[PDB]
């Protein structure tokens, strides 16, 4: 179908919007044939005789050019004719599959010089292109049936509505939004440049606003300029534009909505005139908008980029009065990087506050967006927080030594600020210490979004091995082809009344949900920022699920909620956060050791067995404040120690320990210590003896025997559940920042416990909320059952059923998909989850999940 | 808030899971009276044992749906169990005209025994762990209330849209709604969901 | 360099730096290999670097000293795209000028150490030999067309085996080179020249990463012009600034701008040419009051800009212009 | 009945091609024209105003289908 | 990885070209930090310049 | 100890126990030297002329 194109694409904002540029190099050489009739032959025959046509080839097949000076020669009606490549016709452009965004638009020819092609500056969204040097391919419908189902699918007022959002996909772009900004800021324009704007759209032109004054002529405003780009008789209500006949009668001021008050228009026009009014719109509004930027200009300063200096040092003073203390208590402390971020986005807001206060920067950024508002407090600010141990692709060795590295007259000059933080900007230049530092971050940028990458390149596979067979069926039940079972009852809520405008009976939508599902995911691998990256796995934790139980640690967690107010007792809500950690958090014997000391000596009278069969004795000397600091009493380790040391001889194992002493804990034994320590004996405890071999004939091969029992009393549990691994009190900030939870409107402040348990999950899921259930038996009553799920969502697919899961992977689908894309129709999210849901529990969408029209035919 | 802390830890491990049994044969529609289910632990644990209670009276919580369906627990305080111990508390208790028993392990059951379980003529048995009886999943603020379906309503569904009874989508017959209510394949049972995206939508589900 | 983002510095001094359209040699009769290529006029930079007066080479530097204006053309320049100045490219700038050579091979003399393929006419015309002279090769004046034969390495009675042009290659024959090796296999050589002039579709860069494609020739009355009449030779898109991080552009402009313009008020006190900053070294770098003052002493605007009228109006436009020169560059890989 | 009183972009896609390729192998006109010469132009005209002699067969996915002349059918385009 | 072709299209080309060090491909489990600038090449190697791509960092 | 010349050149290894059943205690054996071999420390202390002990932990 021309099977190749090689050019570079360029802009032009002159010529229409389904308007497309082809090289005289390559239209010269392209073909469309068309049939001989009894109807064309009179255009025909002015095409033939001369140029502008080719081979003649009919059944006699003919392959003669128009070339030989042949003639007329009239051609018979029925023939075929090849030609070459007029205006008018239809294309069909894309690039190499990069994406399977949906690249496929349906294009009318334009033939030129100057061997690029020329598109409109709003066809760089949909197309998904910029002007650096973008090769696109070509491609020509030579077939009547071609031409009819391509031109009749994919043209741009066919597709003026997003199949993958739901809002219009052409919206004003760079200098337009630039253009209607300085047009608001000028509220009046006088008489010679509304008359020579006057040209471009269409209404000749209003009467004037103001008609006199007692200085100027007439004034006009520039709302009566907007008119000039309507159809006719338009009436329709917005929420700060109000139209009645074809005039613009009230407009709201906000400058802030500016791409949304626009884009309401658009949509009533579409609405109330359909598309081929919104592309007149367009098509009227873009030249009207270039024009008026025209004899103004619009420019950048070096004044603009200069920060001034007294607002410099109050910047400064902020980087070693809550920044400087705030990392010197990241000295030990780790996990508070969202504190950080939060700090430091205080710091940035501020920053970017003062530099909004001049003419030509508050109108090439977009204010409101965390995107690009950062970047210009890197070239007008400082840049921040350019290392950590948590961006996490280099090592921490090198994270240690480029802080050692701080010798570089950092250590021989100061210690003030801190390696890792930049108190520079782009604008005054980097010293060679933040230099490298910046390039270790820039470089870790390239590197993480250079690598791997095909994770979404499976995934699209993945996605297309199953959710490929279901379309709408002729009465509404969505439908897997090849088995002809209900996926879904209905589509789209409330689309059953007779309103048209909206999805029809032959709709891929599986197709559909697979590439609105697999865009966000590329939007979230090739911009490394932090919500981009964050959010990556959220998608991974639900649509790459395994149902074949792997035990991996997101299969062990438990989140416990604790509500029970009393209402006023003040720190009672505090006091039940730890309690029940209390009784549950895991401590050791070998964890609050010191040393380990065998003696025959200092308990021969201490030996009064008759026939001497005590001769050892292995100390295993404690500390004394850690014993005293969690409460933990010396009898209750006696306790613990023989009672595990009974029962686990009781146990098949051996019959080494059955002579074992476990004598007592006495705090107190003797002035110990040969072997300098010189310390007074302070919690000595569990002075044993190992009388096992009675008569020790050999003194050196019973002291291996005391040495095969002590890791058995080191690796005792004294205070705490055995099957739990840790428990944590976290999160007194219950708002819509954090993941995923149950309830929490309420309040803003309640703390939980992430519990875990250990590795006796035994194969079958859901036993690790069972042990943490049947853990908590003696604190039931201050933890909350009916909240307090487990944490993957398997797990709560074995617990709580089949229709709860399908609500929480909704809404984690949901919250995971609106941080990197910001706005994705529901429906997908629906079918995804019912495709998941279908034959009987949740099948992923993995390589071990994969292991469990014809509508018509025409008459006449 | 305030705590106490001491238990016979035991009982406890038999009153949260009698009064979860009886909270789920209350669903089910059998007559069940509101104080032998609304009893405290303390007076549970005076008038049962503080700490030790095995083959207790508790277990004979046998009731009617209305006139004649006859379900009975039985309770294992074991450690192991064989043929020999279900027998034993089977064959003198099907005389007391029951039509469908339960079994309530504690340690576990192995499949070494399972057709000696399931040799059982017109007498279908559910068995369980004490261990997920803990809690209510039905008084879970993420559960959602299911409505079953009528013969006639579900000859209606398969007529309206004309559609066979393996077209469905399915549920499995081990999830924890199937084999709460004592559901069987075939009976279609209805959904109403509630959420931000998910609010208005309905959605059918028979049991496979 | 130390003020641009790190990305951009490693595009250039990777990539782009690598590209450029330049010097190519001093004896161009020998290089006998495919696509050599070279401008007209080569040019060094206004400023200076530590480096590039220590290694004296300025053969470093391969572009030319083009005046930049940012501001918004009629949408042109939009999504990095660049807009020239017809008048400056048709008096040499930015022309470049390439040769590429075209290669074939035969046997010794007559050895096996017919399948004798020797550089003959075979004038029995298989293709088109318009050209050709009786020995298997061109004169050294030809025009090779769009698809002729260049080498006729034909056999003595089968088919041709000669060496002929597709259906992009052509151009006016520079030289032809004729050697062998040890065991006879005589080698040729044919070199073809072309001169090109850059058009609507070629790309270029600046020094700090900032490329485009030129989208748009315009002819010279319609810039806007200043009060001394100087029109821009590259206009590109102030969108293109606050979002990648490069005020070494505006930096290098402001600099360079104050060391070509004159310096007034010169008559006694001072010779007025002696305290001017030329080094743009990387890591020890003029301050921003330097350069500020610098400007303020050549007579300008202190805030870098510079007030124009219109090309098509005349009247004047209302928002004062940034302009001054900048040191580009031109890519390989044309379209 | 039950199926759907308007067209699908499907159907309009399989009929606009049919019509226009038999329009181009020699079949008679049947609107008035004003000198198109493009086979899509001749086409739309009849779809436009309701005068196209085609049935449209919708099938089911049970096994039965219908029968719907293209007249009956509402590509209206009313807002 | 070894000996390569000369480039010719600048006189700056070649001289890039005769100054490059590589650091093989040992295998991929954990090559730490051989692809990140270390406080040892401070005067030595250069902090900033490198390609990007299938050897980002090992030229 | 590396030597690119004399493939023939060893290393001395104190974390490998030779069986991990209850445990025992880390003892050096200066394992492979002739590219098999293992031989504990002090053979080859006692095979290089060594004295006695106490001048080895001096050593
Ligand atoms: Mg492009
Ligand atoms: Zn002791």
């Amino acid at each position: 179908s021309g099977f190749s194109s090689r050019s570079v694409i360029t802009g032009d904002a002159f010529r229409n919007v389904n308007e497309v540029g082809i090289p005289m190099e390559i239209a010269h050489r392209i073909t469309f044939e068309e049939r001989v009739s009894v109807h064309n032959i009179g255009y025909l025959q002015e095409l033939v005789d001369n140029k502008m046509c080719l081979s003649y080839t009919q059944g006699s097949t003919t392959y003669s050019l128009r070339d030989g000076s042949k003639g007329h020669t009239v051609l018979k009606p029925g023939q075929i004719v090849h030609r070459r490549v007029m205006d008018g016709d239809v294309v069909f452009i894309n690039r190499p599959p990069t994406t399977h965004k949906h690249s496929l638009q349906a294009l009318r020819v334009y033939v030129h010089e100057d061997n690029t092609v020329k598109i409109n500056p709003l066809m760089c969204g949909p197309l998904s292109a910029d002007f650096d040097g973008d090769c696109v391919h070509l491609f020509y419908p030579q077939s009547l049936t071609a031409k009819a189902e391509v031109l009749e699918l994919f043209s741009v007022d066919k597709q003026l509505r997003s199949s993958h959002t739901g809002q219009l996909i052409l919206q004003l772009g760079l200098d337009s939004l630039l253009s209607l900004r300085v047009m608001m800021e000028q509220v009046f324009l006088d008489k010679a440049s509304a008359q020579q704007l006057a040209m471009y759209g269409s209404r000749s032109l209003p009467s004037p606003a103001v008609v006199k004054s007692s200085k100027s002529g007439p004034a006009w405003t520039f709302f009566q300029i907007l008119q000039l780009a309507f159809p006719e008789r338009l009436s329709c209500r917005g929420d700060g534009f109000i139209v009645g006949g074809s005039d613009l009668l009230s407009f709201d001021f906000g400058v802030d909505a500016l791409a949304s008050i626009i884009n309401g228009i658009v949509t009533g026009i579409m609405v109330e005139k359909g598309p081929k009014e919104a592309l007149a719109f367009f098509d009227s509004l873009q030249p009207l908008l270039m024009e008026h930027l025209d004899p103004q200009g619009f420019s950048l300063s070096l004044e603009d980029l200069s920060m001034s200096r007294e607002d410099m040092g109050v910047i400064h003073n902020l980087i070693v009065r809550e920044i400087s203390p705030m990392v010197s208590r990241l000295r030990l402390s780790y996990e508070d990087e969202l504190q950080l971020e939060n700090s430091i986005q205080k710091v940035k807001e501020v920053a970017a506050n003062f530099m909004l206060k001049s003419y030509s920067m508050r109108n090439l950024i977009d204010i409101k967006s965390n995107s690009a508002i950062n970047k210009l407090v890197q070239q007008i600010g400082f840049l921040g927080l350019q290392l950590s141990d948590k961006k996490k692709l280099y090592t921490k060795t090198l994270v240690e030594d480029m802080a050692q590295f701080y010798k570089k007259k950092y250590v021989s000059t100061s210690s003030s600020g801190d390696f890792g933080i930049v108190k520079g900007c782009f604008f005054h230049g980097l010293d060679p210490y933040e230099e490298m530092a910046h390039s270790v971050a820039a470089r870790e940028v390239i590197v993480r979004s250079s690598r791997g990458l095909a994770e979404p390149g499976t995934l699209f596979k993945n996605l297309m091995a199953v959710l490929r067979d279901i379309v709408i069926t002729n009465d509404g039940t969505v439908r897997n082809t090849c088995s002809n079972s209900i996926v879904q009852f209905k589509y789209e809520l409330s689309s059953d009344n007779e309103n048209q405008g909206l999805f029809e009976a032959g709709d891929p939508v599986g197709v559909l949900a697979a590439t609105a599902m697999s865009n966000p995911a590329y939007k979230a691998v090739l911009d490394s920022s932090p919500n981009s990256n964050s959010s990556w796995e959220l998608m991974k934790e639900v649509l790459l699920c395994k149902v074949n139980f792997q035990n991996t640690t997101n299969d062990r967690r438990v989140i416990l909620y604790l509500n029970e107010c009393r209402c006023g007792k003040k720190y009672c809500q505090e006091n039940s956060a730890y309690t029940v950690r209390n009784k549950l958090k895991k401590v050791s014997l070998k964890d609050t050791a010191v040393e380990f000391l065998v003696e025959y000596r200092k308990q021969q009278a201490i030996s009064e067995i008759f026939g001497m069969d005590i001769c050892l004795h292995g100390h295993i000397h404690l500390n004394k404040t850690l014993l005293e600091g969690w409460n933990i009493s010396m009898q209750d380790i006696l306790q613990r120690c023989e009672d595990a040391i009974n029962s686990l001889v009781q146990k098949k194992k051996k019959k080494a320990e059955d002579f074992k002493k476990m004598n007592l804990s006495v705090s107190e034994c003797c002035s110990f210590r040969g072997p300098g320590s010189s310390k007074d004996s302070d919690m000595p405890c569990l002075m044993f003896s190992s009388y096992n071999a009675t008569d020790p004939d050999l003194e050196r091969t019973l002291d291996v025997l005391c040495n095969t029992i002590y890791p058995v009393l080191l690796e005792t549990v004294i205070k705490g559940d055995p099957r739990i691994a840790s428990a944590n009190i976290i999160w007194n900030s219950p708002e819509t920042t954090t993941w995923i939870r149950s309830l929490h409107a309420s309040r803003r402040g309640e703390w939980v416990l992430d519990v875990t348990v250990e590795k006796s999950d035994v194969k079958q899921s859901g036993d690790a909320w069972r042990v943490v259930i049947d853990s908590c038996l003696s604190v039931l009553h201050l933890i909350d059952t009916k909240r307090s799920i487990p944490y993957s969502i398997k797990q709560v697919q074995e617990l709580l059923g089949l229709s709860c899961a399908f609500e929480q992977a909704v809404q984690r689908l949901s919250a995971s998909v609106r941080k990197v894309s910001k706005g994705v129709l529901k429906e997908h999210i629906i079918l995804v989850a019912n495709n998941m849901t279908c034959s009987g529990d949740m099948l992923g969408f993995n390589s071990g999940g994969y292991k469990a029209s014809q509508f018509e035919l025409l008459w006449n | 808030s305030k705590y106490v802390d001491p238990s016979s830890e035991e009982s406890h491990r038999y009153y949260l899971a009698r009064r979860n049994a009886l909270e789920m044969l209350r669903d089910r529609g059998y007559e069940v009276s509101l104080e032998d289910i609304n009893l405290s632990l303390q007076d549970f644990r005076t008038v049962y044992g503080e700490r030790p209670d095995v083959d207790r009276l508790r277990i004979s919580a046998h009731h009617r749906s209305d006139s004649s369906n006859k379900v009975k627990v039985v309770f294992f305080g074991t450690g192991k169990v064989k043929v020999n111990t279900i027998r034993s508390v089977a064959a003198e208790i099907l005389s007391q005209e029951t039509i469908t028993g339960l079994i309530l392990v504690l340690q576990n059951q192995v499949t070494d025994k399972a057709l000696k379980a399931i040799e059982l003529f017109t007498f279908k048995v559910e068995i369980f762990q004490i261990t997920d009886l803990l809690v209510n999943l039905t008084k879970h603020v993420l559960s959602l209330r299911h409505r079953v379906l009528t013969d006639g309503e579900k000859k209606a569904l398969l007529k309206q849209f004309n559609i066979e009874e393996k077209q469905l989508p399915r549920i499995s017959k081990k999830d924890a709604v199937v084999r709460y209510y004592g559901l069987e394949k075939g009976q279609i049972v209805k959904v109403s969901y509630r959420g931000e995206l998910t609010e208005s939508y309905v959605a059918y589900r028979c049991v496979w | 360099a130390n003020h641009d983002h790190g990305r951009r510095v490693l595009y250039q001094s990777q990539k782009h730096c690598q590209q450029a359209i330049g010097f190519c040699s001093t004896n161009p009769n020998i290089r006998c290999d495919t696509l050599s290529q070279q401008l007209f006029y080569p040019q060094r930079p206004l400023f200076k670097t530590m480096a590039s007066e220590c290694l004296q080479k300025d053969v470093l530097f391969n572009g030319q000293n083009a005046i930049v204006a940012v501001n918004v053309h009629l949408g042109f320049n939009q999504e990095d795209s660049i807009v020239m100045n017809k008048a400056s490219l048709e008096r040499g700038m930015f022309r470049s000028e390439q040769i590429r050579s075209y290669k074939a091979d035969v046997d010794s003399k007559d050895s096996e150490k017919d399948e004798v393929v020797q550089f003959g006419k075979t004038h029995s015309k298989i293709g088109r030999v318009d050209s050709l002279d009786d020995d298997g090769f061109p004169f050294v004046g030809a025009n090779m067309h769009s698809g002729d034969i260049v080498i006729g390495r034909c056999t003595e009675s089968g088919t041709d085996h000669s060496v002929k042009l597709k259906h992009t290659e052509r151009g006016i024959v520079q030289k032809v080179v004729l050697s062998s090796n040890d065991d006879g296999k005589n080698y040729a050589t044919v070199s073809l020249r072309q001169v090109r002039s850059p058009c609507l579709g070629d790309k270029f860069s600046s020094m700090h990463g900032q490329k485009g494609v030129l989208g748009y020739i315009e002819e010279q009355e319609n810039f806007a012009f200043t009060n001394q009449g100087i029109v821009p030779d590259i206009v590109i898109n102030p969108h293109a600034f606050p979002s990648r991080q490069t005020p070494g552009q505006l930096l290098e402009a402001a600099l360079s701008k104050g060391i070509a313009c004159p310096m007034q008020k010169k008559k006694g006190k001072s010779d007025a040419y002696s305290k001017v900053t030329r080094h743009a070294t990387p890591f020890s770098t003029p301050s921003v009051d330097d350069i500020t003052d610098q400007l303020h002493r050549a007579g300008f605007s202190r805030s870098g800009n510079e007030r124009v009228y219109n090309g098509r109006t005349g009247e004047m436009m209302r928002s004062l212009i940034f302009m001054g020169p900048n040191f580009y560059q031109r890519l390989i890989h044309m379209s | 009945r039950k199926t759907s009183k308007f067209m699908t972009k499907y159907e309009r896609a399989r009929i606009l091609g049919t019509r226009a390729l038999q329009i181009s192998m020699n079949a008679p006109v049947m609107v008035e024209l004003e000198g198109e010469t493009d086979p899509l132009e001749i086409a739309m005209k009849e779809l436009r105003q309701r005068k196209i002699p085609f049935t449209i067969r919708r099938y089911l996915p049970d096994g039965s289908f219908e029968e719907w002349g293209v007249d009956e059918l509402i590509v209206e385009d009313s807002w | 990885g070894v000996v390569a072709n000369l480039g010719r299209a600048n006189p700056l080309q070649s001289l890039i070209d005769l100054r490059r060090t590589r650091q093989q491909v040992l295998y991929t489990g954990r090559v730490g930090d051989a692809r990140y600038p270390h406080p040892s090449h401070w005067g030595r190697l250069c902090f900033l310049s490198t390609p990007d791509g299938e050897n980002c960092g090992l030229v | 100890y590396r030597s690119e010349t004399k493939r023939n050149r060893f290393i001395v290894r104190l974390s490998e126990n030779q069986k991990a059943e209850d445990f025992k205690r880390k003892e050096k054996v200066l394992t492979v030297y002739f590219l098999s071999t293992e031989i504990p420390v002090w053979v080859l202390f006692f095979a290089l002329g060594v004295a006695s002990d106490k001048e080895a932990v001096d050593l």
